[PDB]
């Protein structure tokens, strides 16, 4: 508690005393290039 | 658990084991790279072993241990000369040819090509020519002139 830190015990975290879900929406796309449609497909193909 | 196929290696370093319809099945067995170290194993082996079934989040049954590939014991694989390295000769032993339904399609090829083994053969005809029913009297005459000859159609 130096200027203004504050110090807990550590029931807090035993108990499910301060907890909440973040939620996380990520999202892609495939495109059709004229180089070439970008497929959206399983396969790495180089190595593993 | 025993399964049994012929192996195709993958990109990655492992293969399947397949059945007779040659193409990706839901029964094709997972061989690790590994394996294929150890045994020196190629792609056509036929592969014999004790396989588990598939642990959860796997979709392929994996073979435990290997028994017996092209159906001998694994260790001659490691110890044997390469296909590609194998000497090739002229057709040194003729198979005489003869199927009961029609012994005069096969006497006459014997009188026109007789045949012999590592025999590089073709049979040229125009559409609706026999070539098919000759093959078939072919295949028969094989299954009865020489049974142990690996007859793949
Ligand atoms: N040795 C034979 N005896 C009787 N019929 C034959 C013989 N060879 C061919 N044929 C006839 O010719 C047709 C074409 O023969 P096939 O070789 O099977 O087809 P394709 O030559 O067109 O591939 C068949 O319908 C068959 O009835
Ligand atoms: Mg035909």
């Amino acid at each position: 508690n130096f200027e203004d830190a504050i110090v807990i015990s550590e029931e807090l975290l035993k108990r499910d005393f301060y907890t909440s879900i973040h939620i996380e929406r990520y999202e892609i796309e495939a495109r059709d290039t004229k180089l070439g449609p970008e497929r959206i497909t399983r396969d790495i193909p180089h190595l593993s | 658990r025993l399964v049994k196929g012929y192996l195709e290696i993958s990109q990655d370093g492992y293969g399947f084991l397949t059945e007779n319809l040659h193409n990706l099945e839901s029964r094709v067995a997972i061989v690790s790279a590994g394996l294929i170290k150890q045994y020196a194993l190629r792609a056509g082996d036929y592969v014999v072993g004790q396989a588990r079934p598939p642990r959860e989040n796997e979709r392929y049954a994996t073979l435990l241990k290997v028994e017996a590939v092209n159906n001998l014991d694994p260790e001659a694989a490691k110890n044997r000369p390469r296909f590609d390295e194998l000497t090739p000769q002229f057709p040194d032993r003729q198979i005489r040819l003869e199927t009961t339904p029609d012994e005069l399609s096969t006497r006459v090829i014997d009188l026109l090509a007789p045949i012999g083994r590592g025999q590089r053969g073709l049979i040229v005809a125009p559409p609706k020519a026999g070539k098919t029913t000759l093959l078939k009297k072919i295949a028969n005459a094989v299954l009865k002139n020489e049974p142990d000859i690996k007859v793949i159609v």
